[PDB]
C-alpha cells in the first residue's frame, strides 16, 4: 500500500506490533531481510501488506547509567517464520558452554545513533470484502445517484453511475462482483442501502 | 564440515585501506554467517544476484573476499551504480555483482 | 486433575468428500476454480475414535501441515482442543475451549495435567499458566454439558490450519442421524467449511490433543469424533451464482 | 600539487557518520564445477527412482 494513499482507504482489520530494537538493526524489519532479529526476534512475511514506523526513543529508553530491561535472542535452533513469536527461556551450547540464547541490550544515553534504542510499531493491514473498522480522515460527501460519478465507497474507488439495487446483500457483504471481476453493486457504509 | 574462516578476518587487527583494498580468496569450507552475530553486529548486510535467505541452501564454485575500512556516511557507496569518491576513485562494484 | 483409566477404542474410516473448505476471501461466482494447496484427500484414510461408558480414547496427534476434525456426537462432549509443540511448561501452548457460555482462546504456558479434561462443566485442563500473551472470547455460543439419549443427530466439522502465526479456522454443521451400533461412517456429499475464525497466536504448532467432558462421576460420555491431515493437492471447486 | 591520497581521522567521539566502518564485499562465483563453499545445510540419503 502505497503511504501518500493511507488516509484515502479502509481496512477491514489492522493489527499493531510493537518493540524496541538498536538503531542499526530497524533495517531488519522489512520482508527478505537476514539478520539478528530477523532470522531470531521477529520475521515479516514476504506479502506483507502494511507498513513499518519506526524512531528514536534515546528520552524513554536510554539512560546514563545504561537500561538494561530490554531483551533480545542471539540464536534459535531453526529460523522464526513470519509473525511466530519464541518466548521460552532456553541456553544453547558454544563449544563446552552453555549460554543463554537472550541476551541484554545496554542503552546509554551518551551512545552513537546506531546503538540508540529505537520504538519500532508495524501496522499489518487487512483489506477484505467486510465491514470496514479503521479508515481514513476524509469527509463524506452526498450520494449522487443516476449520474456518471467518481466514487469512494470505504477506499474502494471507481466510475460509474449509482442507482438503487434490488440485490440482497449477505451480513457482512460491503461489494458485489461478476464472473469479469467487475464491482457491480455496493452497500453504503452511512445508510446501508445496496 | 570446516566453518570458513570468517572470524579471524572481520577480528584481524588491522584491515586495508579502501585505496589499497585486500582481496582474500575463500575455499574448502562451510559460510555459515549466524555464527558470527555474537561479536558482530552487520549494520548492512545486502546481497545482489543471490538473496541473502537462500545463502545456506547455496554451494559456490569460487569465493572471494575484500576488506576495507570506510567512513559510515560512505558505506552506501559499496553497491553497483553508486557515484562517489570511494566508488569513482577507490573501490567500484560491477553493475551486474 | 482427573485420574483416567478408562481405555482407549479406535478404528480406521474412509474420509469421503469430506474437508472441503473455501480456498479464499475472493468473491468467485458461477465459476469452477482449480486450487493447489492443503486439503483432506478425497476417499483417504481418516481415524475414528469413539468413546463410551468404558471407553476413553484421547491422544496426541501430529498436527503436519494442517488438521481436518470431526465431532459426531448428542451431548456437546468435545468442548475443543490443545494446540502446541511439546504441550508442556517450557513452551507456549494455545488453549481454545467452550466453558459453557462462550467460545474461548488462551495462550500461555500452561502446564496441563496428563489428561485435560472436563468433570460435567467443572475444568480440569492445566495446573497453572504463565506468561499469557493472549486471553479473549472468540463468540458467544450456548453449549449445555447436558447427557441426551438417542441417536447421534449432527456432525461438527473443522479444518485448522496455520499462515502467518494465525491459527486459521473453518467451520460446518450439518444434521447427521449416526445409531450408536450403526457402522462407524462420515457423511456423503461435499459440505464447504466457512472461514470462522482467525487467531494471531505467533506460535509453533507440532501437536494437538483433544478436550472433552465426562460425567460428574468421571466417566466417559458416547461420542466420537475423526482425525485427518491435510496434504498438497489440487482441487477443482464449483461455485454457484450465490458464491457457495 | 596535492597528494591524491588523503588520511581519515578516526575518532572515537565522532558520530556514526564519522565513525570507521569494516566493510567485507563476498563477490560469489556460480559455475557448473566442484563446489568448495556451501551453507551448513544436512545432506539426506539418495532416494531412487
Ligand atoms: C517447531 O517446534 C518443533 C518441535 O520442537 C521444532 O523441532 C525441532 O527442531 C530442531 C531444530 O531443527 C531439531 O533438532 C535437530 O534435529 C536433527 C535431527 O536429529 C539434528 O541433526 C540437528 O542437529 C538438531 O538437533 C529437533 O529434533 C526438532 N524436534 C522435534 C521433536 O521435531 C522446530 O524447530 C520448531 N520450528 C521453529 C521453531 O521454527
Ligand atoms: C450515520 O449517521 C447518519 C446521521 O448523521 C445516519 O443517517 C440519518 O439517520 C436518521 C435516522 O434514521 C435519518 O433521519 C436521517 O435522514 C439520516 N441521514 C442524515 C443525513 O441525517 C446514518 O444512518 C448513520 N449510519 C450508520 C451506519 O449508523
Ligand atoms: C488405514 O491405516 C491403517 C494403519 O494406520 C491400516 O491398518 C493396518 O492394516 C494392515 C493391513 O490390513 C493390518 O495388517 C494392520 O494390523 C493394520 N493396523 C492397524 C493399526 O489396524 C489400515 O488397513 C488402513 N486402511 C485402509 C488402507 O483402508
Ligand atoms: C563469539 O563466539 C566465539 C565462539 O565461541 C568466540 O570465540 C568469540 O569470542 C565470541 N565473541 C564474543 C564477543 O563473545
Ligand atoms: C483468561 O482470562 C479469564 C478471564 O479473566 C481467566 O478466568 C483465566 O484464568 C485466564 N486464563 C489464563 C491462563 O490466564
Amino acid at each position: 500500500v502505497s503511504s501518500t494513499k493511507l488516509n484515502d482507504l479502509c481496512f477491514t482489520n489492522v493489527y499493531a506490533d510493537s518493540f524496541v530494537v538498536r538503531g542499526d538493526e530497524v533495517r531488519q524489519i522489512a520482508p527478505g531481510q537476514t539478520g539478528v532479529i530477523a532470522d531470531y526476534n521477529y520475521k515479516l512475511p514476504d506479502d506483507f501488506t502494511g507498513c513499518v514506523l519506526a524512531w528514536n526513543s534515546r528520552n524513554q529508553d536510554a539512560s546514563t547509567s545504561g537500561n538494561f530491561n530490554y531483551y533480545y535472542r542471539i540464536w534459535r535452533s531453526e529460523k522464526l517464520r513470519p509473525f511466530e513469536r519464541d518466548i521460552a527461556h532456553y541456553d544453547y551450547q558454544v563449544g563446552t558452554q552453555f549460554k543463554s540464547s537472550l541476551k541484554n541490550y545496554g542503552f546509554y544515553s551518551s551512545a552513537g545513533d546506531s546503538h540508540q534504542p529505537y520504538r519500532v510499531v508495524v501496522l499489518s493491514f487487512e483489506l477484505l470484502n467486510a465491514p470496514a473498522t479503521v479508515c481514513g480522515p476524509k469527509q463524506s460527501t452526498e450520494l449522487i445517484k443516476n449520474k456518471c460519478v467518481n466514487f469512494n465507497f470505504n477506499g474502494l474507488t471507481g466510475t460509474g453511475v449509482l442507482t438503487d439495487s434490488n440485490k440482497k446483500f449477505q451480513s457482512f457483504q460491503q461489494f458485489g462482483r461478476d464472473v469479469s471481476d467487475f464491482t457491480d453493486s455496493v452497500k453504503d457504509p452511512k445508510t446501508l442501502e445496496v | 564440515t570446516n566453518l570458513c574462516p570468517f572470524s579471524e578476518v572481520f577480528n584481524a587487527t588491522t584491515f586495508a585501506s579502501v585505496y589499497a583494498w585486500n582481496r582474500k580468496r575463500i575455499s574448502n569450507c562451510v559460510a555459515d554467517y549466524s555464527v558470527l552475530y555474537n561479536s558482530t553486529s552487520f549494520s548492512t548486510f545486502q546481497c545482489y544476484g543471490v538473496s541473502s535467505t537462500k545463502l545456506n541452501d547455496l554451494c559456490f564454485t569460487n569465493v572471494y573476499a575484500d576488506s576495507f575500512v570506510v567512513r559510515g556516511d560512505e558505506v552506501r557507496q559499496i553497491a553497483p551504480g553508486q557515484t562517489g569518491v570511494i566508488a569513482d576513485y577507490n573501490y567500484k562494484l560491477p553493475d551486474d555483482f | 486433575c482427573v485420574n483416567i483409566t478408562y481405555g482407549s477404542h479406535h478404528l480406521y474410516v474412509s474420509s469421503r468428500t469430506r474437508g472441503v473448505y473455501y480456498p479464499d476471501d475472493a468473491f468467485r461466482s458461477s465459476t469452477n476454480v482449480l486450487h493447489e494447496g492443503f486439503f483432506l484427500p478425497f476417499d483417504s484414510n481418516v481415524t475414528w475414535y469413539s468413546f463410551w461408558n468404558q471407553k476413553y480414547s484421547v491422544a496426541t496427534s501430529p498436527f503436519g501441515d494442517g488438521v481436518y476434525f470431526s465431532t459426531i456426537d448428542k451431548s456437546n462432549v468435545v468442548r475443543g482442543w490443545v494446540f502446541g509443540t511439546t504441550l508442556d511448561n517450557d513452551t507456549q501452548s494455545v488453549l481454545l475451549y467452550n466453558d459453557g457460555t462462550h467460545v474461548r482462546v488462551e495462550v500461555c504456558t500452561f502446564h496441563f495435567c496428563p489428561t485435560p479434561v472436563f468433570s460435567a462443566s467443572s475444568p480440569h485442563l492445566y495446573s497453572s499458566a504463565f506468561n499469557c500473551t493472549l486471553n479473549y472470547t472468540l463468540a458467544s455460543v450456548r453449549a449445555d454439558f447436558t447427557e441426551v439419549d438417542g441417536s447421534f443427530k449432527t456432525i461438527r466439522e473443522f479444518v485448522f490450519k496455520l499462515q502467518d502465526g494465525s491459527l486459521n479456522v473453518y467451520y460446518a454443521s450439518t444434521s447427521y442421524v449416526l445409531a450408536i451400533g450403526a457402522t462407524s461412517q462420515l457423511p456423503s456429499g461435499v459440505t464447504p467449511l466457512v472461514p470462522l475464525w482467525k487467531i494471531p497466536i505467533g506460535l509453533n504448532i507440532t501437536n494437538f490433543k483433544t478436550l472433552v467432558y465426562l460425567r460428574s462421576d468421571n466417566t466417559p460420555l458416547q461420542a466420537a469424533y475423526v482425525v485427518g491431515h491435510l496434504k498438497r493437492r489440487t482441487m477443482m471447486f464449483k461455485y454457484d451464482e450465490n458464491g457457495t
